[PDB]
RNA sequence: UCAUCUAGACAGCCGGACGGUGGCCAUGGAAGUCGGAAUCCGCUAAGGAGUGUGUAACAACUCACCGGCCGAAUGAACUAG
């Protein structure tokens, strides 16, 4: 859906042999708290020997964007499962916030590789603080000095089923 | 004689271009394009008309001849 | 007037070259054999200068030949046609002498360089009691003066 | 005998070509893929067989 | 990958004048005039300083930016064809039967006729496209020269004359007979 | 690696400019490596010959521009195939040797820079 | 995933592409190019004890390397929609 980012902090259940476990923390892009906690336990079952019955979640907090009106370039490292194997990819997206960047990332992977939400693993997402570290041409195209371009062929959708003059596509 | 072309200029999108919000919650106010996200969407701001600073798809605004 | 150069194992085709110069093959061979005095045992470049009557034979200096000669070699019949792999002592003085003998002929870049090139020429020869030929040439500055 | 230069000029159009191994198409001599759809633009090409 | 702006340039010499309404190009020079419809290719033209014209495409795909350099080459070919002209020299190649080429007139249409190509009784006639002048050149044996403004018309007429002399049911690596284009250049080459 | 080799070139050039007051710019066309090698040997004692990519050289001179400002005048002359001769001998003797050697069917000295002064010669 | 890149990259033209040295065995010969091993120096801006054509062996031509013009990304191998 429209994604939100949460921090989820959890731990193992405390025993007498070891009280105070190590309080692992992860950042999850998810639609809501339930999906966020499910993905948290999914990745902790991939990492450490723990499961939901043997552990607990001590905190979940929404992390909204610090500057939601700054235009950033993000580099995203992703695992995905194809029909024959597992691959790593690095894609970079020029967008205004992290949740919108990963939303366009999920759309991009589903469009160009037919990869689903169950197949995509988000390794990391990070803002590229400096230009000329941008490595893709499709985003390096929009970083030029005095960028301007026209929008040819305007199509205006009509409300009536009949129009009384030939329309114009000037913009 | 001299060479003649038909120029055919139209309404470039760049910073400082004044746009009119076509549909949405503003829906009829003016804004100024602050920056260009990509080919299809831009970051605008309309601070006199009460339009909050936001990223918006270019299909939801109409570009005006004002710069 | 005409100079012809051939690589000849000593003690000895030649005739084909000789016919153009109208010189007897046997006479040329005898002259070459005498010149091979330098070594004969091994192949060496021989320069024949033709005066339009007779050809004079001299042995032009060659790095491989000089190096092979320097390595002490028991005379080989070559009927065996054995590999005859050449093993040699360091012979640092001989190589320096060889570099001096070259005397930067054909413009060797430096006196030290001429020696280094001479060392490289010993691809065939071991050229050292315990080392790869010219391996230590970069390491040691000794003998630079000797080559000059 | 034609002439040597004129044989060269005629052989430029008739003999200095390549042949697709799949669909026998006569192709440019420096080509990498066949221009035909029916072989699927394959890169199995051979030189056209000369005389002599 | 949707290149948002790609752009080529064409240089306009002192003698020519180029008129571009919507996508119809008219080039007028010393040797005459030429025109071209380009409403199928969807580019935009812009005169800079009366000797430079930029052609551009915005938000174009790979095929579209290929077509941009194609249309630049076409209009530049038109400009250099109305300035210098275009001249194709072709040579006659035969083994035994000499090829006898003349110019005839069925209903005033300037046909080029080809006789005795490999000794046949059939007479091959190729029509001549307008604007193309054909001269049977002296001082070089068996050479024909086609000149004009349009590279399309000149090279197509030369190609029709080449294709009309194809050999059937024989090994064509041995039967090399025909009429082949040997030189392509300008009428005022090395100007 | 590539940069390292390049860095060495920049350094040697700077040293050469400092070492010799007299600079000869020589243009080489159709000169064989063997032809070049012979010239180098003849002039080994009194002259230094340097060959390099022009793009590389121009940047170096601009980099070393603050010191040795007069060398800036040499930059217009650098265009085209060029070689640099650094020599103790003031002028004609070096020039005579370069032109004469290895003329076959051809080294030419395009310009001479000595002591901040440029001579067409 | 490797490499090259405004200190000038990849295409296209143009120039050089050298000495020790005909490196060592082996052959009637094989000198970079029938093979077996080694495969190193000098001069370098740069040039392999050779990429092919190439001759009985040469000679000759071309390469991969460096240079002028060009001024900005490109080459190889692989993966999957
Ligand atoms: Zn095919």
């Amino acid at each position: 859906a429209h994604f939100k980012e949460y921090q989820v902090i959890g731990r193992r259940l405390p025993t007498e042999s070891v009280p105070e476990p190590k309080l692992f923390r992860m950042r999850i892009f998810a639609s809501n708290e339930v999906i966020a906690k499910s993905r948290y336990w999914y990745f902790l079952q991939k990492l450490h020997k723990v499961k939901k019955a043997s552990g607990e979640i001590v905190s979940i907090n929404q992390i909204n964007e610090a500057h939601p009106t700054k235009v950033k370039n993000f580099g995203v490292w992703v695992r995905y499962d194809s029909r024959s194997g597992t691959h790593n990819m690095y894609k970079e997206i020029r967008d205004v916030s992290r949740v919108a960047a990963v939303e366009t990332l999920y759309q991009d992977m589903a469009a160009r590789h037919r990869a689903r939400f169950r197949s995509i693993h988000i390794l990391k997402v990070a803002e590229i603080e400096k230009t000329a570290d941008v490595k893709r041409q499709y985003v390096k195209q929009f970083l030029t000095k005095d960028l301007k371009f026209p929008l040819p062929h305007r199509v205006q959708k009509s409300t009536k089923t009949f129009s009384y003059k030939r329309p114009s596509t000037f913009y | 004689t001299d060479s003649i072309v038909k120029a055919s200029n139209w309404r470039l999108v760049e910073v400082g271009r004044v746009v009119l919000i076509k549909k949405g919650q503003s829906a009829g106010k003016l804004a100024a394009i602050v920056e260009i996200i990509d080919q299809k969407k831009v970051l605008i701001d309309g601070p006199k008309a009460g339009v909050p600073r936001q990223a918006i798809n270019l299909g939801q605004v109409v570009l005006t001849p004002l710069t | 007037v005409k100079y012809l150069y051939l690589r000849a194992v000593g003690g000895e085709l030649a005739p084909k070259i000789g016919p153009l110069g109208l010189s007897p093959k046997k006479v040329g061979e005898d002259i070459a054999k005498a010149t091979k005095e330098f070594k004969g045992i091994k192949v060496t470049v021989q320069l024949k200068i033709q005066n339009r009557q007779a050809a004079a034979s001299v042995v032009p200096s060659a790095s491989s030949l000089v190096i092979t000669a320097l390595k002490e070699p028991p005379r080989d019949r070559k009927k065996d046609k054995n590999v005859k792999h050449s093993g040699n002592i360091q012979l640092d003085e001989i190589i320096e002498i060889a570099r001096q003998m070259r005397d930067k002929s054909f413009g060797r870049t430096l006196a030290s360089v001429t020696k280094e090139i001479l060392g490289t020429a010993q691809s065939v020869g071991c050229r050292v009691d315990f080392k790869n030929p010219h391996d230590i040439i970069e390491g040691i500055n000794a003998g630079e003066i000797e080559i000059p | 005998i034609i002439e040597p230069s004129l044989k060269a000029l005629a052989s430029k159009y008739n003999c200095d070509k390549s042949v697709c191994r799949k669909c026998y198409a006569r192709l440019p001599p420096r080509a990498t893929n066949c221009r035909k759809r029916k072989c699927g633009h394959t890169n199995q090409l051979r030189p056209k067989k000369k005389l002599k | 990958m949707k290149y948002i702006q790609t752009e080529q340039q064409i240089e306009v010499p002192e003698g020519v004048t180029v008129s571009i309404k919507s996508r119809i190009v008219k080039v007028v020079g010393p040797r005459g005039t030429l025109t071209k419809n380009l409403k199928h290719i969807d580019v935009t033209f812009t005169k800079v300083n009366n000797q430079l014209i930029k052609v551009a495409v915005h938000n174009g795909g790979r095929k579209h930016v290929a077509a941009l350099r194609t249309v630049k080459s076409l209009v530049d070919n038109m400009i250099t064809g109305v300035t210098k002209g275009y001249k194709y020299k072709m040579r006659y190649v035969y083994a035994h039967f000499p090829i006898n080429v003349n110019i005839v007139e069925k209903d005033g249409a300037k046909f080029i006729e080809v006789r005795n190509f490999l000794g046949d009784k059939k007479i091959r006639n190729v029509p001549v496209r307008d604007g193309v002048t054909i001269e049977f050149s002296t001082n070089v044996k068996d050479e024909i020269v086609l000149s004009g403004n349009s590279v399309e018309d000149v090279s197509q007429n030369a190609a029709d004359l080449q294709q009309i002399c194809r050999v059937r049911n024989k090994d064509i690596r041995k039967f090399l007979d025909g009429i082949y284009v040997s030189h392509k250049g300008f009428i005022t080459e090395d100007l | 690696g590539i940069r390292e080799k390049k860095a060495e070139y920049f350094a040697k050039l700077r040293e050469y400019l400092e070492e010799y007051k007299s600079l000869f710019v020589v243009g080489v066309d159709n000169v064989s490596s063997q032809q070049m090698h012979e010239v180098r040997k003849e002039l080994r004692g009194r002259a230094v010959v340097l060959m390099g990519k022009n793009t590389m050289v121009r940047r170096a001179i601009r980099g070393f521009l603050s010191d040795l400002p007069d060398f800036e005048k040499l930059l217009p002359f650098v265009k085209g195939n060029v070689g640099f001769v650094f020599t103790n001998e003031p002028l004609t003797e070096i020039k005579n040797v370069i032109v004469s050697n290895r003329v076959a069917a051809g080294l030419t000295v395009v310009q001479v820079y000595d002591n901040g002064q440029v001579f067409p010669s």
